[PDB]
């Protein structure tokens, strides 16, 4: 059947970051393995928090919460400011 | 080619001289199973083959430990 | 040294040291004197009536597994002079 | 206490005659061939005894001489006891009648205990004492039946009975073959340190009887043994000590000795200093 | 006499060559060969895709590179040039394997 | 049937492999040291691997199952999805 | 009916949906709250535009034109914040970073 | 409150094994702390191998790849023969 | 009917109620089968019934009839398996073999 | 409450002799005890970096045990005798 | 007076032995408080939290002085120096 895949989105990330510059398949299959690295070590991270203090879902608070704690320094700082905007805007709209 | 069988009853191929000695002989068993040719004593047709000599001077042969 | 661990013996390989060759050698009195530690059966009662080297006594498993333990305790630091004064001091206690 | 004996047909034979044993000798088995083994009074089995880790989870008692094990490094005492005091065809001589008379209704542990203060056996058992652990039981016919008999069990271990009393190798070459099995479980290229030796009676009685190269090899085979027992308690501390001083001062050691250098040097490890040196 | 380098000028040239690349550095065959004899003890017939056998040889280069880097750092430490087994032993004793 | 192929690793491949760790001078005995870690490691890791492709009966193994098995290792690869 | 996806509400290019499905799928909570894939879907984003931005760098640095597994080994190495997230990591084809010790150069 | 801890069937155990040997307070909370480790790994283990065959059911082969995959060698063994006694003594009766 | 416990059926001492529980509370899996528990509660006993035999042959060695954290850390620094299964665990307490 | 500095000097010398002792270290260099304090500042400043930021989401103001055992969980150093 | 080398042997049989804390408790609660300031302003700790922190820190602590002896020693030396510990932690990966 299909294999789902980050292919597209990375795609034009690229070329909103560098108009002029290709990718090869190979570093698409290693972009998309570290997308979906994250996305699991982030995921399982904001688990076990929220089943430590005994709740049932998982909201922002978890989820910003798990990115202070993996991401060092100034990488958790613009993470969590990019994902604040992106909060306000969505729930704005 | 000869042949050395254990009490286990294990097969082991082994590519030799007629001007090999019995340590020789010993040193490719232990080289094929990790046991010391000093605990190892082979048997050649009901009898012992002493230190020292060579295949001539006596295959399927029989190994012994200690 | 020929006891301390730290000897150059400990790295050598006795059994092709001491062989048919390295006791022909040696001198006949040494030869004898050295003899005279090996087993009754060893020393081949020669036509001259001198106890001779059997072709097959010191090409032994008996006495390369003897070497081998010799070096391994020299390793061990048995052969010192205080492990061989702490020895004395327990078979006095054992007698 | 007591110390372990090298699982030598030739110290067992040696053991036997200085226990004052007569007319009986012990062979080693090499193979499991029927051919190998013919009119036996006792085997002897050496595997292991290291299985010890997965701990914790009938009239006939008053006949069989069965010996607890005690002490330690009395397991080939206890399986030649096994094999002699339960067989009534050899001479078991006066020190062994003797300890049967006295020990006979004694209770396993009470024959032990009795045993090991027995003067004569200790020495004999202690005679070859040098200046993963392995362990030795027999295989008996008592009464027409198999029994097992180690002194790490609570009493001899009945297998069936015999096909004869004079014949009963084939009925032991199976339950040897199933405690090979066992130790290697399954394939049995993984574990080759069993050692099967047989009591028989005295090979040269039974020529004589019927050869003379025969009885010339088996003079030959208990030279041997005089001379393996002579090597095993024989010190080469200082005939070796000897040896080394003389070679050093005639002066060829040296040279002798860079030349047979057992290790590759330059790489890390100390090669020590030179013989007679400091 | 025709032209001797100097001992450690062609470790430069092979260090430079072989760390601005990134080809494999292990014969396929070889590999392939170990990796099914080492596979035939656990289940016989086993059969494998080339992928599997390309990433198992991508981890095992990767790796002892790394052994290699700590172990010269070792051997460097140990005021020396040239690495020993012993070097190797300290790394992996160090790093938790043993 | 395949014996001894741990000799197929030769001499000039762990040099070149040591070439780019940034080693300069190797003695004699590196070698054989060296081929025994990597049959350490590959008894790990191929240890794991068919465990993995026991459980799901399969008789192929397949390039996921080495990927997890690495990622148990604590050597998570990337580019062989 | 018209269908507008909620990643377009808050200007991202990662399926906030995809994002959805999968946290649902993943048994990792008995209920997933509507704010949490925005902010998951955002950081991913930023994480790949820094990795893309390196990559670029690096790959132009070599006048080539396309990203190779070569140009993102030197790029997440080069950086120490992303070495330090993925110091576990190994890339396929990724060689090793250009450095010789000092005492090895020649005297 | 009740906090619910394993020391009464850790006690049953060292009765088993050791009659009359006693446990202090420290190593009772070493214990459970132990048992409760080794519990999460081998449920986590069983998780994602289950998951990976996209499967919804944890059985007890998941239980048993699990405990292969984890414990080393002779613990492995033991614990899978164990295993298999238990369910089948279980399974009949 | 009489009520006859899970744990007594297999000749088992932990609980294999609670283990059930547990593995349905923790999110671990949809559905759960009914002979996991059995397997997991075997498998903490066998692990548990080694540590405490080992402990306890410490502190048999050490004169003392009551187990402390120090005779558990000797206990599992002195076994190969044990340890190479605990090498990332500190144990409170438990100090250092002597070496 | 007082204002803490110079805590890392609260370390003292023979604190970390005995620390090394306990190691099976023979003999010990002067920079021995600076380098030691050092590293000691630094596991520190990551264990309670975690901390705080577990006792930051349940919103409380007391830092108690289980938090100091996750984040030491969470870097690879599980630590039994306090639970969890 | 005894040879220099000898207290250091008592002192290693004599704390290799014992499994008591090694650092001094408010010392080590006042480095705690201070460096915990920094992240958040007026925190509070039970004291079981501190007691885990002092005890992590010391195994860690000593493991790494092990590790340092090792590398001391491979450098045929027997005395640690800051080199040593800086090597432990780069072959760690720490840093």
């Amino acid at each position: 059947t299909r294999k789902e895949s980050y292919a597209i989105y990375v795609y034009k990330v690229l070329k909103q970051v560098h108009p002029d510059t290709g990718i090869s398949s190979k570093a698409m299959s290693i972009m998309n393995s570290f997308v979906n690295d994250v996305f699991e070590r982030i995921a399982g991270e904001a688990s076990r928090l929220a089943h430590y203090n005994k709740r049932s879902t998982i909201t922002s608070r978890e989820i910003q919460t798990a990115v202070r704690l993996l991401l060092p320094g100034e990488l958790a700082k613009h993470a969590v400011s990019e994902g604040t905007k992106a909060v306000t805007k969505y729930t704005s709209a | 080619q000869i042949f050395v069988k254990t009490l286990t009853g294990k097969t082991i191929t082994l590519e030799v001289e007629p001007s090999d000695t019995i340590e020789n002989v010993k040193a490719k068993i232990q080289d094929k199973e990790g046991i010391p040719p000093d605990q190892q004593r082979l048997i050649f047709a009901g009898k012992q083959l002493e230190d020292g000599r060579t295949l001539s001077d006596y295959s399927t042969l029989h190994l012994v430990l200690r | 040294d020929f006891e301390t661990p730290g000897s150059i013996l400990v790295n050598t390989n006795l059994r092709a040291l001491i062989n048919s060759r390295t006791f022909h050698a040696l001198p006949s009195h040494f030869q004898q004197q050295l003899l005279f530690l090996l087993p009754e059966v060893d020393r081949q009662v020669g036509t001259d009536g001198l106890l001779r080297l059997s072709s097959s006594a010191l090409n032994n498993e008996f006495f390369t597994h003897a070497a081998q333990s010799w070096r391994e305790r020299l390793a061990d630091g048995e052969f010192t002079h205080e492990m061989q004064v702490r020895i004395r001091q327990e078979m006095e206690k054992e007698k | 206490g007591w110390l372990e004996l090298e699982s030598d047909p030739g110290l067992f034979t040696l053991l036997v005659e200085d226990f004052g044993v007569k007319g009986v000798q012990v062979e080693e088995i090499y193979d499991l061939q029927s051919k190998c083994q013919g009119p036996v009074y006792g085997f002897i089995f050496l595997f292991k005894w290291i299985e010890e880790r997965r701990s914790r989870r009938d009239d006939i008692v008053n006949n069989m001489f069965f010996a607890h094990q005690l002490i330690p490094n009395s397991c080939a005492t206890h399986a030649l006891l096994s094999v002699l005091l339960n067989c009534s065809s050899v001479d078991l001589g006066p020190t062994l009648s003797r300890m049967k008379d006295f020990t006979k209704g004694f209770s396993p542990e009470s024959k032990g205990y009795a045993i090991g203060n027995a003067p004569e056996l200790a020495k004999a058992h202690n005679s070859h004492a040098r200046p993963e652990a392995f362990h030795f039981v027999s295989y008996v016919p008592i009464t027409g039946r198999l029994f097992e008999l180690d002194g790490l069990k609570v009493y001899p271990i009945d297998h069936g009975p015999w096909g004869e009393d004079e014949e009963w190798t084939d009925k032991a070459r199976r339950v040897i073959m199933e405690r090979i099995g066992l130790a290697t479980a399954g394939e049995p290229y993984h574990d080759i340190r069993f050692n099967l030796m047989a009591v028989v009676p005295d090979r040269r009685i039974k020529y004589e009887a019927r050869y003379e190269a025969c009885l010339k090899e088996e003079v030959e085979k208990r030279k041997k043994f005089k001379i393996d027992d002579q090597r095993r308690t024989h010190n080469y501390d200082e005939f070796i000590c000897t040896f080394i001083s003389m070679l050093a001062q005639e002066g060829m050691l040296a040279n002798l000795v860079e030349q047979n250098i057992s290790v590759r040097r330059r790489q890390g490890v100390s090669i020590g200093r030179l013989h007679k040196q400091r | 006499k025709p032209h001797r380098y100097r001992p450690g000028t062609v470790a430069l040239r092979e260090i430079r060559r072989y760390q601005k690349s990134t080809e494999l550095l292990i014969r396929k065959l070889p590999f392939q060969r170990l990796v099914r004899e080492i596979a035939q003890d656990f289940k016989t017939d086993l059969r494998f895709q080339s992928s599997a056998v390309m990433a198992l040889q991508e981890a095992s280069e990767a790796y002892l590179v790394a052994l290699f880097e700590d172990t010269n750092l070792c051997a460097i430490h140990a005021k020396r040039v040239t690495i020993m087994p012993k070097d190797i032993q300290l790394a992996r004793r160090i790093r938790g394997e043993r | 049937v395949l014996r001894d192929n741990i000799q197929g690793i030769t001499k000039p491949a762990i040099r070149r492999l040591a070439r780019r760790g940034g080693v300069k001078r190797i003695s004699g005995l590196i070698y054989e040291e060296t081929r025994g870690v990597l049959k350490v490691f590959l008894e790990n890791v191929i240890r794991d691997a068919v465990t993995y492709t026991e459980h799901a009966k399969r008789k192929t193994v397949t390039a996921m199952d080495v990927v997890y098995a690495l990622k148990r290792q604590g050597r998570t690869l990337y580019g062989f999805g | 009916a018209k269908a507008k996806t909620r990643s377009s509400r808050a200007g991202l290019q990662f399926p906030v949906g995809r994002v959805h499905r999968l946290l649902r799928k993943g048994n990792y909570a008995e209920r997933v709250g509507a704010g949490a894939p925005v902010y998951l879907a955002a950081v991913l984003e930023y994480l790949t535009a820094e990795i893309l931005e390196l990559a670029g760098n690096a790959a132009r640095d070599n006048k080539k034109t396309r990203i190779i597994p070569r140009h993102l080994q030197l790029a997440v190495r080069n950086d120490e914040e992303l070495n330090k997230l993925l110091g576990r990591v190994t890339i396929a084809q990724g060689g090793v970073l250009p450095n010789i010790q000092s005492v090895l150069l020649p005297k």
